[PDB]
RNA sequence: CAUCGGUUCUGGCGGGGGGAUAAAGGCCCAGGGAAUGUGGCUCCUCCGGGAGUGUUAUAGCCCUGGGUGUAAUACCCUCGCCGGGACCGAGGACCGCGCUCUGCAAGGAUGCUGGCGUAAUGGUCACCAGCGACCCGUCUUGAAACACGGACCAAGGAGUCAA
RNA sequence: AGCGAAUGAACUUUAAAUAUGUAAGAAGCCCUUGUUACUUAACUGAACGUGGGCAUUCGAAUGUAUCGACACUAGUGGGCCAUUUUUGGUAAGCAGAACUGGCGAUGCGGGAUGAACCGAACGCGGGGUUAAGGUGCCGGAGUGGACGCUCAUCAGACACCACAAAAGGCGUUAGUACAUCUUGACAGCAGGACGGUGGCCAUGGAAGUCGGAAUCCGCUAAGGACUGUGUAACAACUCACCUGCCGAAUGUACUAGCCCUGAAAAUGGAUGGCGCUCAAGCGU
RNA sequence: GGGAUAACUGGCUUGUGGCGGCCAAGCGUAGCGACGUCGCUUUUUGGAUGCGGCUCUUCCUAUCAUACCGAAGCAGAAUUCGGUAAGCGUUGGAUUGUUCACCCACUAAUAGGGAACGUGAGCUGGACCGUCGUGAGACAGGUUA
RNA sequence: AACGCGACGAUACUACCCGCACGUUGUAGACGUAUAAGAAUAGGCUCCGGCCUCGUAUCCUAGCAGGCGAUUCCUCCGCCGGCCUCGAAGUGGCCGUCGGUAAUUCGCGUAUUGCAAUUUAGACACGCGCGGGAUCAAAUCCUUUGCAGACGACUUAGAUGUG
């Protein structure tokens, strides 16, 4: 419940904000 | 808590060569006596200023009472309380006819509601709301709402306590 | 406290507006009141009103706005201090309930014959008499609950099945096909969706428009106007029966 | 039982003083104010009950100042006076301090009366009852626990003598 | 505290809290001049003496159950626990120093029980009043009083150390901040939710809704190049948003109490037991 | 050879790694910081083990079976995961020093544990001295619980 | 349940029932040991008027520890019977006889227990007596049995017979 809470809070807040506007991977690869 | 009556606390620092006729400080608290009166008017003017009570005298000590005792007020009290978090502000309001009733209220609450103490109770601002447009809490307002009438549903009758065994089963009607 | 219902936080690209757009109809309204000659209230009582975009794109020189009866009220100006111009304090009057205002350059007489010759045939919408009996015939169910012949329509959808059980048809699935009763249509009495002379619920209203059958008439009422040259409002045959404010 | 002394518990009554010479309150006087708006007026699905204008009117309320007033009362502090009960009576001529002085409640209890004069009080055993209550010694340790001795009884039994 | 004093814990006029060493009289201080083998350029200094000064408060307070010296004689040479100060360390334990207190040699009241807790120290008796702890008998004393809170499928009754987290709770109460409301807020019901446009690419097919990227305009009261259901693709429904009816307070995050969860094995048992729910539970 | 320490765990234990970065309500006015996500372990073609074993009593549930439920392309049959349940039952073989894993046969299934520092009851399968040496040990040398 | 209870049979002495004389006889404790609706408590009771905080209510309550007589009263007790009633661990009603009886008033006696000393007074139980009625039994040992059995224990039989 506190992953699912956290998870949708974080949601909420991106979607406010998108609503509102208008590499080690790399080099441990090579 | 306990009996409380309004105290004014008057105090200085000592007068010195450099400085005589100092600042002559006083302010109003509730103590069951003068000794917790002068007590904590030395703890609040060594929390606020630099004025000890070994450099300091109590210029007066005097009884303010309530004008008129006789007549139903709403107080607002605005306070500060310190759990294990910290310091909150609490506005809230008490349907009395004096203010040191209010404080006994509201020192009764606090123990009941949050497990405040007396040493963590800081009493701000005590008034007497003048209009009852002033009154915010639901409970005083409904308490002062028009044509005010309710009965008194279930009421145990006040039996001896010694009247172990009785003969008619009692009734809760009035 | 605690022990209460949960709001939904919509994942939605247009929220509400509020303030603003209460703001930008007053400013439109005023802005638009000078231009005009004449402003009529018109009513429309219990339809649907889609049909009002084509009554703009007919009269595109016209300006009608519909919107919230108190703003537009206000926006006009209620009483005759705060009045934008003469007598339109008197037309707030007319202007109490579904109503709107038409801003015209044009002729009260051509006005009045357009909005008196406009009529279209709309569904029922709830509140309504019914005129007609409609029963679904039993047996294969159609498109269109038995209005049009049967040989030329189309078996009603499956996904439309539930909708249709839920509006209380009992219907059954047999075979791929929507069928009241079954396929023979001899076991089962057909489906009467509303009785003459009954007010029709909102249930049979949405089983008329899932069967796409219309028994109601769109038409606009003239309640009155108002012109700028007299500054003076005329009352019309409708709105001399209204419930005024 | 009466009158006393010592200690003590517990009720009642009469005064004095201090607060803001309590604060309040009652009755007056002078002003100002508002509503949980009293009478009146307006509308109101009229046994009825609401909304509005409307500051005392056929109710009232709040605030400020003044008089009775050195009012009363609460609280706190004080000077006394009565009543009820319990436990105790140490000493043994006088001496002393005193007083309310023909005497006394003043350096410790007397007076009056009743029953019985014998197992009646008192005591010793056995049992019941309520309450309390580890089995002794030795040894170790900071202390416990462990360990050791203890079937019972009688008699014997361990810091002596000399330089 | 200030830097409207200077300078900048390492700044200061001043100055905390906190323990802690020393001194507080005749067992005194000086000053004055005789001697000396010491010393100095020298009767010059130091030591040894003389005279003076206060014997009444003789030179802070409180107590004083006397103190000192010599000689002799017996039992002791272990430590455990705890508060505060302090040094170091661990994942957590913990280890070590200083003081003080308790226990040893100590009975008694209380904490149901008991080395380390609270009260209090002890001849034999009578009376009175208390402490710590208690007042629903067991059990002496309240089913005492005022205001609230809590219902736990083994609540809690002083454990607050741990499990324990920025934890979970559509339990309950109180509060802080922000926001919307007769310009009609929240919830609902009746309706609208449209046009360019089956927008571009891609796909056998993909029309807002298998996929990539942009994501504009008109009409507006408002409506996303779309939040879900759905079609093979449509169609259809629904959400976002908007209007009408209704009518007055709402709703978002936090904070503080009490309550549930926040992990448990194995003989039948424990707030001491009964039992207790506007308590016989929790706070004042 | 001397000093300290002399047992030890006892609301202990169980299912989810550690390290570094980013984010991070807060606390604070640099430092501590969860849930996640990224990098390493870690990827583009499918034997371990060095006190054991058997019988019986009772109990726990952390349930293998039997009973009832929730979910799954669960068509049927056979099942998988999860929940309530301890009422009732709960092996053998191969191999190995023993056990386990794997593997193989029955069976409805042939679960795991406690009896509290002595794993309920029963049965079964050394250190001190002496001498001689010491680049190191030896003694049918003595003594001892 | 071997210290829980019930029904029935037969019970010699003893004492098995009754009358009344008591006990220098026992009791976790007489002293007016007086009092039946049910049911709800955000309702109830009734006489149908009304009433309900309240059992600080109702009954009973006077006389040598309760005498004797009278005026006056039909009221309250009690014992026997008759008809009936009460079974959850069994009682009460009505009627009938007989016995006692201040609702009012009065007379004759109370003394001396000496100024208080439990106002020995009730109940159930048990014992010992009197005079009236009634009755004349079982178990164990023993022998025997094997439906039983370590031994006790148990199932049987033993008085004339279906032994």
């Amino acid at each position: 419940r506190h992953a699912q809470k956290i998870q949708m809070r974080k949601a909420i807040k991106q979607h406010e904000e998108r609503n509102v506007k208008g590499t080690a991977k790399a080099l441990s690869s090579q | 808590m306990g009996r409380l009556q309004e105290y004014q606390v008057i105090g200085r620092h000592l007068p010195t060569e450099a400085n005589p006729n100092p600042a002559l400080y006083r302010m109003r608290i509730f103590a069951p006596n003068e000794v917790v009166a002068k007590s904590r008017f030395w703890y609040f003017l060594r929390g606020l200023k630099k004025v000890k009570k070994a450099t300091g005298e109590i210029v007066s000590v005097n009884v303010i009472s309530e004008k008129h005792p006789l007549k139903v007020k709403n107080f607002g009290i605005w306070l500060r309380y310190d759990s294990r978090s910290g310091t909150h502000n609490m506005y809230k309001e008490y349907r009395e006819t004096s203010r040191v009733a209010a404080v006994e209220a509201m020192y009764a609450d606090m123990a009941a509601r949050h497990r405040a103490r007396f040493r963590s109770i800081h009493i701000l601002k005590v008034v007497e709301l003048e209009k009852t447009e002033d009154v915010k809490r639901p409970y005083i307002k409904q308490l002062v709402a028009k044509n005010l009438s309710f009965p008194l549903p279930h009421r145990v009758p006040k039996i001896s306590t010694k009247k172990i065994f009785s003969a008619k089963r009692p009734s809760t009607f009035s | 406290p605690k022990s209460k219902r949960a709001r939904v936080y919509h994942l939605i690209q247009v929220n509400k507006k509020g303030r603003e757009a209460k703001e930008r109809l007053f400013s439109n309204i005023r802005e638009t009141i000078p231009k005009y000659q004449h402003c009529f209230v018109f009513s429309v009582d219990n339809m649907r009103n889609n049909y009002l975009k084509d009554v703009r794109h007919e009269l595109n020189d016209c300006r009608i706005f519909f919107g919230k009866t108190k703003l537009m009220a206000r926006a006009l100006g209620t009483t005759p201090e705060e009045e934008q111009a003469d007598g339109l304090h008197r037309l707030t009057r007319y202007l109490t309930g579904t109503v709107g205002l038409l801003f015209t350059n044009r002729d009260p007489a051509d006005i009045e014959s357009y909005f008196s010759n406009l009529s279209q045939v709309d569904f029922a919408r709830a509140g309504t008499v019914a005129p007609r009996t409609v029963t679904v015939p039993t047996g294969i169910v159609y498109s269109t609950g038995g209005e049009v012949p049967p040989e030329h329509d189309v078996p009603v959808s499956h996904t439309l099945e539930p909708e249709l059980r839920r509006l209380g048809m009992p219907v059954r699935m047999i075979k791929g096909k929507v069928c009241l009763g079954d396929e023979k249509g001899e076991a089962s009495e057909g489906y009467t969706i509303c009785k003459e002379g009954e007010v029709l619920d909102s249930r049979q209203t949405r089983l008329l428009k899932l069967f796409s059958i219309c028994l109601s008439e769109f038409k606009v009422s003239l309640l009155g106007y108002w012109n700028s040259a007299s500054g003076e409002v005329t009352e019309l045959e409708a709105g001399k029966t209204r419930p005024k404010r």
